[PDB]
RNA sequence: ACCUCGGAGCAGAACCCAACCUCCGAGCAGUACAUGCUAAGACUUCACCAGUCAAAGCGAACCUUUGAUCCAAUAACUUGACCAACGGAACAAGUUACCCUAGGGAAAUCCUAUUCUAGAGUCCAUAUCAACAAUAGGGUUUACG
RNA sequence: CCGAGCCUGGUGAUAGCUGGUUGUCCAAGAUAGAAUCUUAGUUCAACUUUAAAUUUGCCCACAGAACCCAAAUCCCCUUGUAAAUUUAACUGUUAGUCCAAAGAGGAACAGCUCUUUGGACACUAGGAAAAAACCUUGUAGAGAGAGUAAAAAAUUUAACA
RNA sequence: ACCCCUAUACCUUCUGCAAUGAAUUAACUAGAAAUAACUUUGCAAGGAGAGCCAAAGCUAAGACCCCCGAAACCAGACGA
């Protein structure tokens, strides 16, 4: 990515990441499963159910996405009826 | 070979689902569960989606 | 498991066989005027064989021949002892009901 | 393929845990052990996993096994390895909710 | 390496080269019977059980059978598969002949022996009969393992038994509310003269069954003891609680159990009446509470898990806002 | 392949000739081993190296006292080609608290409470 | 062997538990050391002279 | 010729593995049209992607071989070709001794001589030569269409 | 100095390639799977380092793991032990060499090509003549003390009743 | 002093010794920085000298990302 832009000197965001991943504020990244819309007629119902799910990313995947986005995408957003408002925070987590 | 076809509900709903039928075989009419109506209803073949 | 004392506790194929003067293969041919009589005598001889523990392989029949028709039956037998063959044959002789032709012919 | 036993004898197992993955029926489901479509053995209860050898009585509809068992000598008994889950916790307890 | 078997391997005794000369299982049912026999038989390997465990009378019977067979009507009905059997007569005859053994089986299955005498068993020689009069016209019986509501058991039951003294006792093996092992006595007649029961010594007055709501199903036992010579004995739970074990230890020299009849009681409105009117206390309500579902330790990064993973560990479903 | 070696149990069944030769009574066996490492763990498998570390025999020729119990003996059996085992002999019994600081391990294997 | 495998079972369990308790205590007692005003102020002595 | 996947050899006893390699077949077919929806807990081709199993619950009835993203089309549900070099450049082959640069590197199957004597040697082995084998000595070749 | 002149500029072109990369001292520190227009590279994993939190971790005695029809391995009460897991941050190494062993590459003894188990080398010292891979042995300094480890090749034959 | 005994130059690249570089001296000649973290201050449900972040955070500082080298390509000049 661009660590220092030529016009502002700022770090840039890889917009391919924004078009694909949702960041929960605690540091979790949510994504869709690859192929979840592809050739559903030849997939078993269990496979389709697995593919239709919103899925968390690895620690290293999350670290990569954090590096590839800027701090703007990592802020608290108080959207009106955000479906992920409850998921934006972790509860009863030990280490 | 077989072709993937779009069985469209005869219950008036926009619900359609995809099946496979032989090209040489006659157009399909089949009982299937309608989620919107919550009842088994007839479905008719509308158009050929592809040729597999 | 191989190292355990219970090794081979589940083997079964050794219990399945899928494939001292004694006779060979014996064919008993029963030609009869009556289908019912021929069938009844075939049943009787088969019951005698499987009660005397005789290895019976086949109970088929020849095609009908017309020159009225005579029905033909075959009984396959293997395994005979010295006195056992005598008793078996004499019982057959004394139990032949009416006008039937026996045979002790061999294969081929 | 990475198949085989996932939980050996004595291992604590939670409901739903896959006990063994297999291509044939090397291990058979015992008590509180279910079978998936692919013959995988999973635990139906929470408890300890035990492996035993038990007499095998195939389902009558299993024509091949019935033929095998009818072609068998009069004294023989088939044996198979079975996997059981010995449940640990009780189904529940009765608790005083209210002194009306 | 190969460790030799620690005993006779199965299918080894019959392992012979004369397979063709060996009679086979022509049928599935004979193999099933043999397999059940083998399963019952003990083994040196690990098994599922390890973990989840007069002459004149004979002559009369033969003659009676001969007469019944000779009766042509009986043969015609049997061959026409239309004959029937007198259930009441069969019941009485079974009670006399081998009913006590079946009742001992029932008691062992219901755990009455293990819970009352710490495993010490006996046989109910006396075909006792108990029945709680419902209304006036009929009376619900108490067999070995019956099901009777506390409404029907509100008043003391009529007892009949063809015998000659007797001590009759009623316990609730599992109705206790404080101590798991103890049990409540409901009514106890002692020194019964022969068959008549109204003359019995009412040491502890009659109590109806009181199984708490949602507390399951309780088993109540009528015990009957043959008595050689009378002995002087001795609405509060502390005095209704007692253990049949040491109670019968204190009287086993002259008392011997010869009758049993037990039944199952559920909750009923009569139990509310019992708890309030005469026990004079708030009735306890119990609920069957299953253990909380197991979840693995929550991870910081629930890789490949669905979004529901976070819900599996959150406690409150209502939105929270922290410092804001 | 090279693997762990399973020593047959008959190897560790002493004979009366062995009893006479080495002077140990099978009845009333000795309580404690004195084990010294006398061979390098280099060019030995990692499991032997690990057992040596567990037993605390990293320094050669440095006696270490261990219990004569089946688990310790199993580890010692794993590394028996690298060590010398001699019974600990207590002619005056185990030392008392008074003379705990006046003991000495004689080369014969005897812990003497005078030194 | 002096003891059998059944006799030795659990005979050292108490000591092993106490030793691991000590290990856990050492592992969980890790924390930054104290800081003292005396240590901060003693640095002023780098310019201590003779009057 | 192959490149992906699956089954068998190929690994004797958890897994993993003999890559390269050998054989076979699949880019599906049949069936059903709840062969739905949801959901504890798990497995996993050693990463990820992806791929599996599944209790409980709800609802109907009463399963046995592959391909991502973007992009297109569809009101949408969903669908599509290419990606088969099958983790896939959207679309590009031959050739350079006219070349340049940056670097790197340099057992079987053959022959010779002894041994057994087969035997030639006029007959006769051992005057001479010599077969198959053995012994030595020298050289060539390899698991790969 | 022409298979395409020269100069200047873009230009500090680009280089997965070569070469180089400068005080002292201590410490931890090893071969390893996947994908890749990829095998002279990289990314993930594994390993590695630091910091942190917590509680178990390794070894393992039984018991246990299939029919078709060997050596061992897995799993864990003890026990010996003191580590392990998790959290945060992170580079670098990673398509090696040799030795012992078991196998495959056509029912191929050796040679090669691979797979697996283990060791060693890239790390000290002693020895085997010299000596990366064999044997002995390692945790660091000084001593004009001592006990040892491995460590020395063997062989000299033809009478005959 | 030598004679005695011990001792297979250095760097870099190879799995490891062969290969690379070095006449020698002096001078010059090569690790530049963010996303987070961590540490130490300040203040604290608030921090910050507008903007930004905040479910103990925020602000500030400290620590960390080399040098030389092609054949080339293009533009504009200069050259018979
Ligand atoms: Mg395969
Ligand atoms: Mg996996
Ligand atoms: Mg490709
Ligand atoms: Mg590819
Ligand atoms: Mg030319
Ligand atoms: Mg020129
Ligand atoms: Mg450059
Ligand atoms: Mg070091
Ligand atoms: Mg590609
Ligand atoms: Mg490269
Ligand atoms: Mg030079
Ligand atoms: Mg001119």
């Amino acid at each position: 990515l661009t660590y220092f832009s030529a016009r502002k000197g700022k770090r840039k965001t890889v917009k391919a990441v924004i078009d694909r991943f949702l960041r929960l504020h605690c540091g979790l990244w949510v994504r869709r499963k690859a192929g979840y819309k592809k050739k559903l007629w030849k997939k078993t119902p269990a496979r389709k159910k697995r593919l239709r799910e919103f899925v968390f990313c690895n620690k290293t995947q999350s670290k990569l996405l954090d590096k590839m986005t800027t701090s703007f995408w990592k802020r608290r957003n108080w959207y009106v009826d955000d479906p992920y408002q409850k998921y934006h925070d972790r509860t009863n987590l030990k280490v | 070979k077989n072709i993937l076809v779009r069985m469209v509900s005869e219950a008036g709903t926009g619900f359609c689902f995809n099946t496979k039928r032989n090209r040489l075989r006659e157009k399909l009419t089949l009982l299937h569960y309608d989620p919107v109506v919550k009842q088994r209803v007839l479905f008719v073949e509308k158009k050929k989606i592809r040729s597999l | 498991y191989k190292t355990k004392p219970t090794h081979g506790i589940g083997k079964y194929k050794h219990l399945i066989k899928a494939e001292d003067y004694e006779y060979g293969v014996l064919n008993i041919h029963l030609t009869a005027y009556d289908m019912t009589l021929a069938e009844s005598y075939a049943q009787y001889v088969h019951n005698l064989c499987n009660s005397l523990s005789i290895k019976v392989e086949e109970s088929y029949a020849m095609p009908t021949k017309t020159i009225l028709t005579t029905h033909e039956r075959v009984v396959q037998i293997s395994g005979l002892s010295a006195t056992f063959a005598e008793i078996f044959l004499e019982i057959i002789q004394s139990s032949l009901p009416e006008g039937v032709r026996l045979s002790v012919k061999e294969h081929t | 393929r990475r198949q085989g036993i996932k939980k050996m004898e004595g291992h604590y197992v939670h409901a739903g845990n896959i006990i063994a993955t297999q291509r044939h029926f090397r291990w058979h489901p015992g008590a509180h052990v279910g079978v998936g479509k692919n013959k995988c053995l999973y635990a139906l209860e929470e408890g300890i996993v035990r492996y035993t050898k038990e007499v095998y009585v195939p389902h009558p509809r299993n024509t091949e096994a019935v033929d095998l068992i009818t072609r068998l000598p009069k004294g023989a008994v088939l044996y198979k390895t079975f996997v059981h889950v010995v449940p640990a916790k009780p189904e529940g307890t009765f608790k005083l909710v209210a002194m009306l | 390496r190969r460790t030799p078997p620690l005993g006779p391997m199965p299918n080894s005794d019959i392992d012979l080269s004369n397979l063709e000369r060996l009679e086979k299982y022509r049928s599935f049912d004979r193999y099933r019977r043999r397999a059940e026999q083998e399963a019952q038989a003990p083994h040196w390997w690990r098994t599922y059980r390890e973990y989840f465990g007069r002459t004149q009378q004979l002559l009369e019977r033969k003659q009676a059978i001969q007469e019944l067979r000779a009766n042509v009507e009986e043969e015609r009905a049997a061959r026409l598969r239309t004959a029937s059997v007198p259930l009441d007569a069969v019941r009485a005859e079974w009670e006399r002949t081998c009913g006590p053994y079946h009742k001992q089986r029932l008691a062992e299955y219901y755990g009455l022996y293990r819970d009352l005498f710490h495993g010490a068993t006996f046989v109910p020689r006396v075909p006792l009969h108990v029945a709680y009069a419902v209304g006036e016209d009929d009376l619900m019986p108490v067999y070995c393992g019956n099901e009777v509501t506390p409404t029907e058991a509100a008043q003391a039951p009529e007892v009949t038994y063809e015998a000659e003294l007797w001590t009759l006792l009623l316990t609730s093996l599992d109705g206790h509310l404080l101590e798991p092992d103890a049990e409540y006595l409901h009514w106890l007649l002692t020194n019964i003269p022969g068959n008549r029961v109204a003359e019995g010594q009412v040491t502890c007055p009659y109590l109806p069954p009181f199984p708490a709501r949602g507390s399951g199903i309780h088993r109540l036992a009528f015990l009957l003891f043959k008595q050689d010579q009378p002995i002087d004995f001795s609405y509060q739970l502390a005095q209704r609680t007692f253990r049949t074990f040491d109670f019968y230890k204190k009287h086993q020299e002259t008392m011997t159990p010869a009758g049993l009849s037990f039944f199952q009681c559920r909750w009923d409105d009569s139990v509310t009446y019992i708890f309030h009117q005469l026990l004079d206390m708030r009735e306890p309500v119990f609920e069957f509470v299953r253990p909380p579902p197991y979840h693995p330790k929550q991870k910081r990064f629930p890789h490949r898990q669905p979004l529901r993973y976070l819900d599996r560990y959150r406690d409150s479903h209502e939105p929270t806002y922290g410092i804001y | 392949k090279f693997t762990r070696s399973r020593i047959p149990e008959k190897v560790f069944q002493a004979s009366p000739e062995d009893h006479e030769k080495y002077g140990g009574d099978p009845q009333n066996p000795h309580k404690l081993h004195i084990v010294t490492r006398i061979k390098s763990t280099r060019r030995r498998p990692y499991w032997e190296k690990d057992i040596i570390k567990m037993l605390g025999l990293e320094k050669a020729h440095t006696p270490q006292v261990h219990k004569n119990i089946p688990s310790v003996n199993a580890k010692l059996k794993v590394v028996k080609h690298l060590i010398r085992i001699k019974p600990l002999k207590l002619p005056q019994g185990l030392p008392a608290e008074e003379n705990m600081s006046n003991t000495c391990l004689k080369s014969t294997g005897e812990l003497v409470v005078q030194w | 062997p002096y003891m059998t495998r059944e006799q030795e079972r659990g005979h050292a369990a108490v000591r092993r538990r106490e030793a691991f308790e000590a290990i856990k205590a050492a592992a969980t007692s890790k924390f930054p050391p104290h800081r003292f005003i005396a240590d901060q102020l003693d640095h002023l002595n780098v310019t201590k002279k003779w009057s």
